[PDB]
């Protein structure tokens, strides 16, 4: 013990907010991928109390390299019954690609217009939240905040459809991120408002 | 000379700057999140429907600094749909500045004719008063022929509600027999949306403390460069707009790179697409084996012509459909 | 100095000619039918037997022409499987002749050692007297490990029977394990036959009135310069292998046009056949849609590698099996 | 009447021999294929009394080209019951292109290594008269003679296992052929000699 998991969801606990889903976009991918910084930060998201992580590069590098990096994770979790260690890291991970973004909204919209064409369905039926629904994250929340890293401004093609009201963090490199640069980020975060409108 | 570009030269120090960015990469499109009006007028101790005039006030001299810049195409927020659950008191104010600053448009027509400014408006505008939408619809009307610089205005809009609007015209499209759904593509989309006449924006500014994009162009600012900046819009000056300009510049080389490989990447995977059904119909019925007389090379070529002529009837209707308009009558 | 290639240097016009030409592209390899020596013999008023004694006397001389054109590898047509049906006085005198032939080459060792000189016997040789199969191996054993320059002498050959060998070897690799049946391919059987150590011919020559190939290297010339000559074999001379030269070199970029564009578009169909069993095995067991993760790329690179692992191995097996000579001892 | 068709059958039957299978080799394609004066060749091969005729070229024109061809054949066979007209010519006529040679050869060793594999037959069962039968000409004899059109001094990959025999007979271009031409290719095939070995 450890413990240490009981600080670490302190910390969590005391920010003003917490995001529930949680956007990791590296905008600069390293020759030989930095698994374990991203293990890290994907590991203290969870002991911190985010539910959510979607990992993101434009190249689609950590999606090609998916076994390393979920391996990095799981191992930098056991310290500080595997199976249920390997699918609560399934369930709370997601690694995603540009795909993940406008193409999947392409298919959500070939889906519908497929129905359109059976009689199935009405072009009118098709309000945003109907929209919504139809997407691959049906049923996971939307990004909260996103910590963008790298040097490049630009969210790069992720998610178009669901950062509508993400907050957008930028951390000039994820190459040997600490833990209070991330609780740092988290700290913004928190003291962020959004008024919707009003 | 116009109410809505004022007339007036940068200063010495704003044309020298100006003319060594110019020797680089320069935007073409830029988008501005006008944000931060309430807290200027808090700030200022005027009235909130004061804050939002220098709003517009703000808009004016920063068309005139894009153009004096050379950057001849410009698309604002101006008023969420979101926008709507402000108070009566409020959401009455920005009705009324719209109705006097467009109708204002109008009595400065002829001097959008000499400068040739064409003015859009993009939104769900049917939420909008309806003698506003006739009021909107004069000025797009009249300016519709114009070429020399563009301003979009995005009023009632959010970017959910035009993806969805343009998801529901290829809906449309299916439903009339124009379409069909295979057809559906990221760069149909693209065309069916209300900014489909203008390119992506090159820069995204949004002033005030915020970093977030609000609902606005979220299609079309996925590869355009981000720029958050605190100052609030009615304080906004061209050393802000440079600052921004600057930071294109900075990533204008990797960002083009990766707008290179995404659509390196999408059109190899729709190649791939394509392929596999050209031989899912040449698997079926008979067996391929081919070959010299280059059979899939020709089912390929018809595939895609066939699908070029049918989107573009599609569109030549959605616009035809767009352009029907008894309000600017 | 040698028996088998003749002593002398170019006389002044050869040489002058040889000159001209060599600054164009050279035949690399140059296959021969060396026809006509009994019409010869016939011609002359001499025995069948001195015909055929002449045409080996031309065949060293023009060994020497060829080198002294530096075109260092020569296959010549030297008896035919259908040559066995002639008489056993013909067949004994053309059988005695190699007898005579090869064997000198032994005696004249340590010279084929000095000038690098490479012999190698193609055919199915199981059909000739057990002595001539150890003599021919003995000569071919020698010469094994020279490279200066290379003559490929076809005795009991016929293309047709090589072809039907190359099958065989690759179907033996398949009943030993070796190789998939879907391992074959063009260039597979280009590794199976007799001739592979060397490149495809650039000329085939055929003299006498003769316009046939009389099923020789019908796999290897498809696309080589085919000449047909009128001349009987014993009498050929320099300036007949030199117009066979110029008409190679008349050819040349046209014949290497085609060459290529055979080679591109046998590459072009083997993809797509590749690129279609890669989606037969990911259409079956879930479905592909990839996509970023390139998981179809990665299939077709472990497809041809595992693919080239095991006709390597093969390869390997197969020249073991072809070094495996119980008759050079 | 026409007559005619008793005249050209006199002509073949007045040579010492005639082709039973011919093939035509056009080693230079034209811009717009002359598909009327390949059209004339084959009509003039039929009413000689030839059975077969392959038409090729190494860019596989004509086999991409293949119905404006057999148009043409049909057109011309008329002059000088349209389903019979149609089919005689489908089984007289092929077009070839280089897949037919090469290509082939390596399908019927894939085959035949494919009851190697599934202990159907043995390599050894496999003589050079079992090859012959196992390629896509098995029910159709070898090319007795080749006319090679064009400037190129190649067969081009033209069915190079049954070219073993075939004598090859060349002219500078089809592009204005006549008969007499084509008649005098005959002669010098007529007067061919086969020794067969001995
Ligand atoms: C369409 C229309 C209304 C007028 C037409 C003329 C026109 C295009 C004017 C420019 C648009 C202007 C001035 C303001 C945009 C409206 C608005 C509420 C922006 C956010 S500032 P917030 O109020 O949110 O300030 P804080 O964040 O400090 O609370
Ligand atoms: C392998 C061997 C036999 C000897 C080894 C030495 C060697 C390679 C000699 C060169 C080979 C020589 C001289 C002749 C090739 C044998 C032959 C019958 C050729 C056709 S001439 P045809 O007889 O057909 O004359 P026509 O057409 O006028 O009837
Ligand atoms: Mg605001
Ligand atoms: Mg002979």
């Amino acid at each position: 013990a450890a413990h240490h998991r009981m600080r670490w969801r302190a910390d969590g606990r005391s920010l003003e907010k917490l995001p529930v889903h949680m956007g990791l976009v590296i905008t600069e991918v390293e020759q030989e991928p930095s698994f374990s910084d991203i293990a890290s930060l994907v590991v203290w998201c969870m002991a911190v109390g985010i539910s959510y992580i979607s990992v993101y590069d434009h190249q689609g590098i950590f999606k090609r390299n998916n076994s390393r990096l979920m391996d990095e994770i799981l191992k930098q979790q056991q310290e500080l019954d595997k199976d249920d260690q390997v699918l609560n890291c399934h369930l709370a991970v997601k690694v995603l690609s540009p795909e993940d973004g406008k193409a999947d909204i392409v298919r959500a919209a070939q889906d519908f217009c497929q129905l359109v064409a059976q009689k199935q369905k009405r072009p009118t039926d098709l309000d945003v939240d109907t929209l919504a629904s139809l997407l691959s994250s049906n049923g996971c929340p939307d990004p909260d905040l996103v910590l963008k890293f790298g040097p490049v401004d630009s969210t790069l093609g992720f998610l178009p459809w669901h950062i509508r009201l993400t907050e957008i963090v930028s951390l000039p490199s994820h190459l040997n991120i600490s833990y209070e640069d991330f609780f740092s980020a988290l700290r913004q975060y928190a003291a962020c408002e959004q008024r919707l409108g009003k | 000379g116009m109410s809505w570009i004022k007339e007036g030269e940068l200063s010495l120090w704003e044309r020298f700057c100006a003319n060594i960015i110019k020797a680089g990469p320069m935007p073409k499109h830029i988008a501005f999140i006008m944000d931060g009006n309430r807290r200027y007028a808090k700030k200022c101790q005027v009235e909130r429907q004061e804050g939002h005039s220098q709003g517009f006030n703000k808009l004016a001299e920063t068309l005139r600094w894009c153009l004096n810049l050379g950057i001849l195409e410009v698309t604002v927020y101006a008023f969420s749909i979101e926008n709507f659950k402000r108070s009566k008191s409020e959401v009455d104010g920005l009705m009324d500045l719209a109705r006097q600053k467009f109708s204002r448009l109008m009595e400065e027509k002829e001097k959008l004719q000499k400068h040739g400014v064409c003015i859009r408006v993009l939104g769900d505008l049917h939420l909008l008063p309806l003698d506003l939408q006739e009021l909107i619809a004069q000025a797009v009307q009249a300016t519709k022929n114009y070429n020399k610089c563009f301003l979009n205005v995005c009023f009632a809009y959010t970017s959910r509600h035009e993806i969805s609007n343009a998801v529901r015209e290829m809906a449309w499209g299916v439903e009339q027999g124009l379409l069909d759904p295979s057809d559906i593509s990221e760069s149909l989309l693209d065309k069916c949306l209300y900014t489909n006449r203008s390119p992506h924006p090159d820069i995204l500014i949004r002033t005030s403390g915020e970093v977030r994009l609000s609902d606005f162009l979220l299609w079309q600012t996925s590869h355009s460069c981000l720029v958050f900046q605190p100052v609030l819009w009615p304080e906004y000056t061209f050393w802000n707009l440079f600052e921004a300009i600057l930071q294109f510049q900075m990533n204008h080389s990797v960002l083009q790179k990766a707008r290179d490989m995404y659509a390196e990447e999408r059109k190899r995977q729709q190649l791939e697409r394509d392929q596999a059904t050209v031989t899912e119909q040449l698997l079926r019925e008979g067996l391929q084996a081919s070959g010299d007389a280059q059979l899939r090379r020709t089912r390929l070529h018809k595939l895609s012509a066939r699908r070029e002529e049918r989107v573009q009837g599609f569109l030549q209707a959605l616009e035809l459909k767009r352009a029907d308009w008894l309000a600017r009558l």
